[PDB]
């Protein structure tokens, strides 16, 4: 059903002699041109919505001192992550999608895949680290401990280490970056069993270390937090404000957990199917179904984690309305 | 924990 070569895999059979290198000729045989136009349109959407919302976060952080607290660093980190998702991934894929194929060759594939994977992993591990920080600060699990600047910096560096420990192996021999789906964007190889780079062990290490571990850490930390808040509000039913707080905190934890699942579950499940029923017939459009949900997390992660944060909100309505409110 | 909730931006 496919068509392989030295540094790619076109999910389209060369029985008709039409398949060409995704680095060299347009792939209008695995998708009409208008579908490449819609690919470019969606990239345009993700840039027009994703760049303002994420850059503005860093901006208002520069304007408002009450935002430059350590328990906010990871949020800033998230914004930077999304910008790596925007300029390392979304814009490149816009340009290449407008040509019908990946014009920047194998090296450009390694770059666009390295920065797209990097940004996405920084975002994910920032979500995990944030959950850990809120568990520690709110649940008070260690005797005589308060959260300082050095702890926050440590957390950000941990996100960077977990990201590099997930984006660098394909550049040096563990798995590899190849054009995915409609061959216009580059990603981690999990649809060929390429033994020379040991794709199977890397895909297992992804699913276990960079999916199961974060999932468990988030669910644990936020379950513990909702327990703590529920329990305190139970011991304080005379305080209506504590009741409000219990409600809002529960609703937010549900929103964040469900958003995490919507974001990373399709990628894990579809990729795991392409690595459990591997080798079959996979429409490029079928291949771009989890990447949709994951890539849109550069837009709704700032909406959930920043725009729904009363501090950041306030400072943004202040900045955009250039003075008051 | 209302103070902690505001610190972490959850309330
Ligand atoms: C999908 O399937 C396609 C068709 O099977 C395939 O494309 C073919 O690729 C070969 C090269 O590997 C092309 O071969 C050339 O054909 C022309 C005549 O049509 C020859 O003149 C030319 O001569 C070559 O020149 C050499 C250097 O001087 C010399 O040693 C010999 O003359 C040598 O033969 C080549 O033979 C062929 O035309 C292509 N087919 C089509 C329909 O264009 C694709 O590669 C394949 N896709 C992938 C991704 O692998
Ligand atoms: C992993 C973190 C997810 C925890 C979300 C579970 C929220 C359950 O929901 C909660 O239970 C209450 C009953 O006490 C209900 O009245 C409310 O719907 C809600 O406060
Ligand atoms: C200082 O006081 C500035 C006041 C705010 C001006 C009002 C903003 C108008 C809304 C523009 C957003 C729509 C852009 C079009 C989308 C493509
Ligand atoms: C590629 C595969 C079979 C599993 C990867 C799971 C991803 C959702 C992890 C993203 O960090």
């Amino acid at each position: 059903n496919g068509t392989e070569g030295p540094n790619f895999y076109v999910p389209f059979s060369n029985k008709t002699g039409v398949v060409r290198s995704p680095f060299e000729a347009p792939q209008y045989y695995l998708a009409e041109p208008w579908q490449f136009s819609m690919l470019a349109a969606y990239m345009f959407l993700l840039i027009m919505l994703g760049f303002p919302i994420n850059f503005l976060t860093l901006y208002v952080t520069v304007q408002h001192k009450k935002l430059r607290t350590p328990l906010n660093y990871i949020l800033l980190n998230l914004a930077v992550a999304d910008l790596f998702m925007v300029f390392g991934g979304f814009t490149t894929t816009l340009y290449t999608s407008l040509h019908g194929y990946f014009v920047f060759g194998p090296t450009g594939c390694n770059l666009e895949g390295f920065f797209a994977t990097l940004g996405g992993e920084i975002a994910l591990w920032s979500l995990v680290v944030l959950a850990i920080e809120r568990y520690v600060v709110v649940c008070k699990p260690m005797s005589n401990f308060r959260f300082g600047e050095n702890h926050a910096i440590m957390g950000v560096a941990f996100t960077w280490v977990m990201a590099l420990a997930c984006a660098a192996p394909p550049l040096v021999g563990w798995s590899r970056y190849i054009p995915e789906g409609m061959q216009c964007s580059c990603g981690i190889d999990y649809y060929t069993p390429h033994e020379e780079t040991n794709n199977e062990s890397f895909v297992i290490y992804m699913f276990v270390v960079h999916f199961i571990i974060p999932l468990i850490v988030i669910f644990f930390c936020y379950g513990q937090l909702v327990f703590t808040v529920k329990e305190a509000a139970a011991q304080q039913q005379e305080s209506a404000t504590t009741q409000k707080a219990e409600k809002e905190v529960t609703r937010m934890v549900i929103i964040m957990v469900i958003a995490f699942l919507i974001c990373w579950l399709p990628y894990a499940g579809v990729a795991f199917y392409i690595f459990t029923h591997q080798g079959s017939d996979f429409g490029p459009i079928f291949m771009t179904i989890p990447a949709f949900f994951a890539k849109t997390s550069a837009v709704y992660n700032p909406v959930i984690y920043i725009m729904m944060n009363k501090q950041f909100r306030n400072c943004m309505v202040t900045t955009l309305c250039c003075g008051k409110n | 924990i209302l103070e902690n909730l505001k610190d972490v931006g959850l309330f």
